[PDB]
């Protein structure tokens, strides 16, 4: 049963399109029909139908190439677990926002907010473009 | 690189409670430090 | 017999197994240190306290992974294991040696903890710019460790250095010349030429600091005839160079999983590559002053300076377009080493372009130790040569152990890591840009909201650490060995079996007569 | 002479899965809390 | 009926010129969009808020309210 | 002076630094070409169908990968010098006006004529006057004049500073026995915010810098009436 | 270079009487590597071979590499096949369409 | 054979898609915390002395 | 020559090329360079 430690110095069957004629068979031990299958082969071709031309393509090499590159499904399962763990990491945030971090800073609050925008405004803090180019002058309003 | 077929297997439940012991063996000594700093503080 | 074999080591595979084992052991150090600095900066506050405690728990971080993960894991990991695998030395030259730099990693960072364990503390940034660092400043007994760390940790670097360089010249198959070996030894070869050509300037200057500390002289100090901008000539002359340690045996590792997995059994313009090596490795000694555009040099330093960035500029885009026409037309197969070489190259891409935009001196007055800085030495180092070392972690795992990873798990796992990373390192250019500097522990409320984006998407990439121990344990929870290894030909590390044996090469290569 | 095979190049056992599971996760939880111990050291210092 | 003979060497060589014109004017795309978004509204930004600008007058608006600490 | 959700530079007031990002908008069109175009390669052929694994030829595309990056950056380049050696020019100091980087605060000596010196310390969050800022506030402004190059000498006592305004792109370290010199210009009067860029310390994230720059019949007022 | 050379050494190599499947095999390995969906004479050359040592198997697999070789556009192998069809019909081989190996 | 992805693709893309906006809404709106929103447009400006 | 019977043989095939095709060498009959075409027979028989 099993195989010798050797396994790496024999050659190998692979299955890809670069090399698209491994140089050994998928199935090294042919059993007696199959015998019989290559001393059919050794004959005429004509004479041979479909079913035991497509056991003949599974028995020598492993799969056809129409159907080995086909769209597995992996991604979606992929994207999936990996959406689900973003959400364990929210989760993780949840819990070291409740219980890790204390009060915010008094300056987060709304009123002082809304007295230190007037003093940016107050003051023309980088008014061409960054902020203060968005708040009109003369209507005392933001620009719309 | 081809992979052999797994010689033991593993289900969905020990892979279930291998990650949960993983989280929380990590995440009680960080959570641990981390739930309180006010006694570390000597407040 | 387990101390003869895991303490009394003579071979290289076992060795690099400890140094996997070490980096990884260090990764997740550096991993909890980012964690608190990413922790208090998610809400403006006073967590710690004071910023002193913070500015050692920075130093740590920069210091482990760095000089503990990246260094031990890359260098002496993968060099260890797959340097005398590929170009089919039975061992190392100086293995003896060898192990003595893998077993005074260790007490280096022993010491790096000792450092941060006195109530002093250590806490002066990776650059250990004096009299900050003076017997003043930090007057204590950290900094004389963090000294003694980085002394460790150069001694053992040399020794590495030292072994790779007579391995790869003298070790060699005799008909085999310098230019038939595969791009993973050349970036050892030039790395290891870089470390033993850049670490003499480090060990001296922190001799010279530490000579500065304790016995009174006067190398950093003004007031007696010094001056600390040679401190940082002599600091990043050792750390350009240490930069391109840092980066260029990623760029190996991701040659090989670039032209592996694509199909490929050659990469496109070797000569191309080598050259382009070399010349980065000729041209890291003549740039260091980029690091010292602010500090008040000649004009005509600077321009000369700024020129040689752009000339070192050059061959880093000569190495990325070769990588996108080695995937020329290649039977591309999307193993999870494909999606990290992918990340690699358009996010070391980015970072380094962000790298060109700091490089013009003019600029470079207004955007320096700013988070542009740090946007773009997080991007190069934090995921290309991150993102690099899982590549060819995952990718040798096989070769390494025996048992494989879980495909779904790993792409799960570059997925979550990418979209971390990405939330992390995306919006502290705005923060740059905006003139928040480094080092704070707290900042102003404008710079609040990318702070906690930023803050959270650390959290995101903690997440991704868990799986990779998850999926580890995954294999030892599988034990599926391998059927075969494709492109075994053109590889010889592959070549011997998954896991190779103790004594590999027991009769050696036979070269081709011609 | 020595022993070499999967599983058996590495300094830790190998065989049983709980106790591996076990000795990694307190293996990368004491390097993942060792800082977390340091700051609270130093907290604890001053 | 028949089939005549389709092209058949080299046609991934045909692809990749055509597409690396479409990456250059790609390329050019992107850049101009920046530039029409960006850059000449900043410098239009400049000229318009500088060609109708003094001193004086910004001056005494911002130090109504007593902003300044060298006026009182 | 930062607002939230702030993605480019700050707005300019000297010509120096609106040059600046002239030329930050020119390597930032480079940056957005060549991002662009390596992303368009990768999400392009990454995207094939067909396979091509001979031993292809290798010396036929080396003469424009080597001289079209060059070409690149000396198209980066030259904007470069050509700003750099602008802010190095014959200087006309109206006003010379040095600072010294003290033990986690700065210092100002304002001394060409009727010597004048402070120390400026910060204004503490639970002392703060309402509407004003948090980590960017000083009770000592330092005060400047508008249309005039002025110059910096900066120094320290023993730790390395760095007096730094990204609002008019100044930025250079502080060093002991070394006093550099660094050229202002401002073109619009007000208030204009920076920090520290070097750290030096158990509060390195706690000193701000404030330039209130005003007209000068107002220093006649002011620095006459000081002392 | 030029074509005609190229196919004529290829439909040498393939036409001598002394091949076997491991020189055959190694010949396709090395020709299916080219950027270059390969015209129906050496296909006729490549048949020929691997009838002379009585595969079914690579024969079937030479006609689906000239299916995948085509990529999105499929009017390769209609062509190819009319020029294919007299070694069809006279060597009894079958195209991948019909004996069930297009199918998943 | 009926493999994992098969429908279960579709059963994680509907788990985690709308297990992932829930809490991400949840800790973008319910929690309560400032996210320093830009003053422009809506809100308005209060005089200071 | 060898002293097992299995062997590296690495093949540089072709003057001045990059890569060598390395294959393990089998004691019997002789197998050559899978891209090239050199032949490659070994002989256990060396101690
Ligand atoms: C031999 C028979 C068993 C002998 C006793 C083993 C248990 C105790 C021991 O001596 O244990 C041995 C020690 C080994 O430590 C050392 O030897 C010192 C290193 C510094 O184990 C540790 O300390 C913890 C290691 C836990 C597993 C780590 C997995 C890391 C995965 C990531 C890297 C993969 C690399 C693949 C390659
Ligand atoms: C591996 C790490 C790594 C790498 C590769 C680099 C690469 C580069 N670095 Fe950086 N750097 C760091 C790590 C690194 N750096 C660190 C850690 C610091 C700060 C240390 C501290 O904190 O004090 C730093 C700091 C640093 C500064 C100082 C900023 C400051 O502190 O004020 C500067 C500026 O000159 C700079 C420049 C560059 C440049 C110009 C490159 C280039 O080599 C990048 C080139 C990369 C590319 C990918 C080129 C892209 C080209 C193409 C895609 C082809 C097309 C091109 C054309 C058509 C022209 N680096
Ligand atoms: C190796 C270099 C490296 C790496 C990877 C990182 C990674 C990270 N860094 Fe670091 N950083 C530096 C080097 C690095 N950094 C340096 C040199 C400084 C300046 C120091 C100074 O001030 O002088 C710095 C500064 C620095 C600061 C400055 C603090 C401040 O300005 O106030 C911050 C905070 O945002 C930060 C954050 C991060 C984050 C969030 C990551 C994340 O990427 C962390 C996530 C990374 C991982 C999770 C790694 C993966 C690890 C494993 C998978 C385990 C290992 C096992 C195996 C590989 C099998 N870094
Ligand atoms: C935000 C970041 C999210 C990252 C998510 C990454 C998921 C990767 C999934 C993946 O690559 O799956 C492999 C799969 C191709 O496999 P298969 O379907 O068998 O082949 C058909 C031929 N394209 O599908 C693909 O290769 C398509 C996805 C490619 C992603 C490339 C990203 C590079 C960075
Ligand atoms: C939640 C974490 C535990 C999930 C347990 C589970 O359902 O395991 C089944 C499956 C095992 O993985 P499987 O799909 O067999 O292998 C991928 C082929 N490379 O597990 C998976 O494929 C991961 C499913 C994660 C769902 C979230
Ligand atoms: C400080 C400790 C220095 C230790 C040291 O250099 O040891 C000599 C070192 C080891 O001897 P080595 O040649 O490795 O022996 C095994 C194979 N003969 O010898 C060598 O590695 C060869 C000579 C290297 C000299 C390095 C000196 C440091
Ligand atoms: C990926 C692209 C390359 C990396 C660029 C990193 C630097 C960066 O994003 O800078 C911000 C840049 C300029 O900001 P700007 O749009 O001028 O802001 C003021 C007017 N809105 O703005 C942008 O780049 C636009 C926003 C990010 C787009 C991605
Ligand atoms: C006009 C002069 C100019 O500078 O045009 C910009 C660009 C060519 O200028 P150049 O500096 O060579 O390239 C941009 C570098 N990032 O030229 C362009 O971007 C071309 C602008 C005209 C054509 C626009 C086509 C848009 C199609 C959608
Ligand atoms: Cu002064 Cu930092
Ligand atoms: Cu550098
Ligand atoms: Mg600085
Ligand atoms: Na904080
Ligand atoms: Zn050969």
């Amino acid at each position: 049963s099993v195989v010798k430690s050797e396994d790496y110095a024999f050659p190998t069957y692979a299955d890809r399109r670069d090399y698209p004629l491994p140089d050994v068979a998928h199935v090294t031990m042919l059993s007696a029909s199959q015998k019989a299958l290559k001393e059919k082969e050794k004959a005429d071709w004509s004479s041979l139908s479909r079913d035991e031309k497509v056991q003949l393509y599974r028995i020598q090499f492993n799969e056809s190439f129409a159907e080995m590159n086909r769209g597995t499904n992996e991604w979606k399962t992929v994207v999936g677990m990996a959406m689900f763990f973003i959400g364990f990491t929210a989760l993780v945030l949840i819990w070291e926002k409740s219980y890790v971090y204390g009060p915010i800073p008094h300056t987060f609050d709304r009123d002082w907010v809304a007295m230190q925008t007037k003093r940016m405004l107050d003051m023309k803090a980088n008014p061409i473009q960054g902020f203060s180019a968005k708040w009109d002058y003369d209507k005392n309003e933001w620009k719309k | 690189v081809s992979a052999k077929p797994a010689k033991t297997p593993t289900s969905a439940v020990e892979q279930a409670v291998g990650i949960s012991a993983i989280v929380v063996g990590f995440m009680v000594p960080a959570g641990w430090v981390l739930a309180h700093l006010e006694s570390y503080k000597k407040s | 017999m387990f101390i003869n074999r895991w303490l009394f080591s003579t071979n290289h595979k076992d060795i690099g197994t400890l140094y996997l084992l070490f980096g990884a052991w260090a990764g997740m150090v550096g991993t909890a240190l980012s964690i608190l600095i990413r922790a208090e900066l998610g809400q403006p506050g006073a967590l710690l306290g004071d910023d002193q405690i913070y500015n050692v728990i920075v130093t740590a971080h920069a210091f482990v992974m760095i000089f503990f993960m990246v260094m031990p894991m890359m260098i002496g990991g993968f060099g260890n294991w797959l340097v005398p695998l590929m170009i089919g030395a039975p061992d190392m030259a100086f293995p003896r040696m060898n192990n003595m730099s893998f077993w005074l990693l260790p007490p280096s960072f022993l010491l790096l903890l000792a450092s941060s364990m006195v109530e002093a503390g250590a806490g002066t940034g990776w650059t250990v710019y004096p009299p900050l660092a003076g017997n003043l400043a930090h007057a204590g007994a950290s900094v004389d460790l963090t000294i003694f760390s980085l002394h460790l940790a150069g001694v053992s670097s040399i020794l590495g250095a030292i072994n790779f360089i007579t391995t790869i010249i003298n070790m060699k198959p005799p008909a085999m010349t310098q230019y038939q070996t595969p791009l993973f030894v050349w970036s050892v070869l030039i790395t290891a030429v870089l470390l033993l050509l850049s670490l003499p300037v480090l060990a001296a200057g922190i001799t010279m600091l530490l000579t500065d500390r304790n016995l009174n002289t006067t190398f950093f100090d003004p007031a007696g005839g010094g001056d600390p901008i040679l401190y940082q000539h002599l600091f990043w002359f050792f750390g350009h160079p240490e930069v391109y340690i840092l980066i260029l045996p990623g760029f190996g590792i991701i040659s090989h999983v670039v032209t592996y997995y694509s199909g490929k059994k050659e990469p496109f313009g070797y000569m191309g590559m080598v050259w382009a090596m070399m010349s980065i490795g000729f041209l890291g000694f003549i740039v260091w002053a980029h690091h010292m555009f602010t500090v008040g040099l000649d004009v005509d330093t600077r321009a000369y300076f700024t020129s040689a960035t752009m000339i070192i500029a050059i061959p880093t885009g000569v190495k990325v377009f070769s990588w996108l026409a080695t995937l020329h037309g290649g039977n591309i197969k999307w193993s999870p080493a494909m999606l990290w070489a992918l990340g690699f190259i358009f996010l070391f891409t980015v970072g380094g372009l962000t790298g060109i935009v700091l490089s013009n001196s003019s600029l470079d007055i207004v955007l320096h130790d700013t988070y542009y800085v740090v946007a773009h030495f997080h991007y190069v180092l934090s995921m290309g040569a991150v993102f690099a070392i899982m590549a060819g972690f995952v990718h040798w795992f096989p070769l390494f152990s025996g048992f494989t990873l879980d495909d779904t798990w790993a792409k799960a796992h570059f997925a979550i890591m990418f979209v971390g990373v990405n939330m992390t390192f995306f919006p502290q250019h705005f923060l740059g840009l905006s003139g928040m500097p480094r080092r704070y522990s707290d900042y102003p409320d404008a710079y609040t909201t990318w702070n906690t984006v930023s803050s959270m998407g650390s959290f995101i990439s903690l997440t991704a650490v868990l799986i990779m121990i998850f999926m580890i344990w995954e294999a030892f929870a599988s034990k599926r060995e391998v059927m075969s290894v494709s492109y075994a030909s053109t590889n010889l590390e592959w070549l011997h079996g998954c896991p190779p044996p103790y004594h590999t090469f027991e009769e050696p290569t036979y070269v081709k007569v011609k | 002479h020595y022993e070499e095979g999967p599983g058996k190049n590495l300094p830790f056992s190998v065989e049983n899965k709980w106790r591996l599971l076990a000795m990694m996760t307190v293996y990368f939880g004491s390097g993942f809390a060792a800082p977390f111990f340091i700051v609270r050291h130093q907290l604890l210092k001053k | 009926a028949l089939l005549p003979k389709p092209q058949m060497r080299g046609l991934l060589a045909k692809r990749l010129r055509v597409h690396i014109a479409g990456a250059f004017i790609v390329a050019l795309g992107v850049a101009a969009a920046y530039k029409f978004g960006v850059a000449e509204p900043r410098k239009k930004a400049y000229a318009e808020f500088y060609r109708n600008y003094d001193s004086m007058k910004d001056f005494e608006e911002m130090r109504k309210a007593g902003i300044f600490q060298s006026a009182k | 002076m930062a607002y939230p959700f702030q993605l480019g530079l700050q707005d300019a007031t000297s010509p120096i630094m609106e040059e600046l990002m002239n030329f930050h908008d020119h390597t930032l069109m480079i940056v957005f070409l060549i991002s662009s175009l390596v992303l368009y390669i990768i999400s392009l052929m990454l995207t094939t169908k067909l396979t091509h694994t001979s031993t292809m030829d290798a010396q036929e595309v080396e003469t424009i990968w080597t001289i079209l990056p060059a070409v690149i950056l000396i198209m980066i380049a030259l904007p470069s010098l050509r700003i750099l050696y602008m802010m190095d020019e014959i200087n006309n100091p109206v006003l010379t006006v040095k600072t010294m980087g003290h033990q986690w605060y700065w210092s100002y000596e304002y001394t060409d004529y009727e010597d004048l010196c402070f120390d400026s310390y910060m204004i503490p969050t639970n002392d703060l006057k309402p509407g004003e800022l948090r980590l960017l506030e000083v009770d000592n402004r330092v005060v400047l004049p508008m249309e005039l190059p002025i110059r910096m000498l900066i120094s320290s006592e023993d730790v390395l500073h760095s007096w730094a305004v990204p609002s008019l792109g100044l930025k250079t370290d502080a060093i002991p026995g070394r006093l550099n010199q660094a050229t202002v210009t401002s073109n619009r009067p007000g208030l204009f915010y920076g920090q520290c860029s070097e750290i030096c310390g158990s509060n390195h994230s706690f000193m701000p810098i404030v330039l209130e720059m005003v007209p000068l019949k107002y220093f006649e007022n002011w620095s006459a009436s000081m002392i | 270079e030029t074509d005609e050379e190229f196919d004529a050494r290829w439909v040498t190599y393939f036409n001598k009487p002394d091949i076997d499947a491991w020189e055959l095999r190694k010949g396709m390995n090395t020709l299916v590597g080219y950027d270059l969906v390969p015209e129906p004479k050496i296909i006729d050359a490549a048949l020929r071979a691997c009838r002379r040592l009585n595969d079914f198997a690579s024969a079937v697999r030479i006609l689906e590499v000239v299916k995948d070789k085509a990529g999105p556009h499929k009017e390769i192998y209609p062509y190819v096949i009319q020029e294919l069809r007299p070694t069809l019909n006279e060597l009894g081989i079958s195209t991948p369409e019909e004996l069930g190996l297009d199918k998943v | 054979a009926p493999s994992f992805h098969d429908k279960y693709g579709n059963a994680i893309l509907a788990g985690g898609a709308i297990f992932c906006v829930s809490t991400w809404t949840y800790t973008a709106t319910q929690i309560g915390i400032e996210w320093n929103m830009s003053p422009v447009g809506r809100v308005t400006p209060k005089e200071w002395r | 020559p060898s002293i097992s019977n299995k062997r590296i043989v690495g093949c540089i095939c072709e003057e001045d090329n990059c890569t060598v095709i390395w294959f393990w060498l089998h004691k019997g009959e002789s197998q050559r360079c899978p891209n090239c075409g050199t032949h490659y027979k070994l002989v256990p028989h060396q101690m």
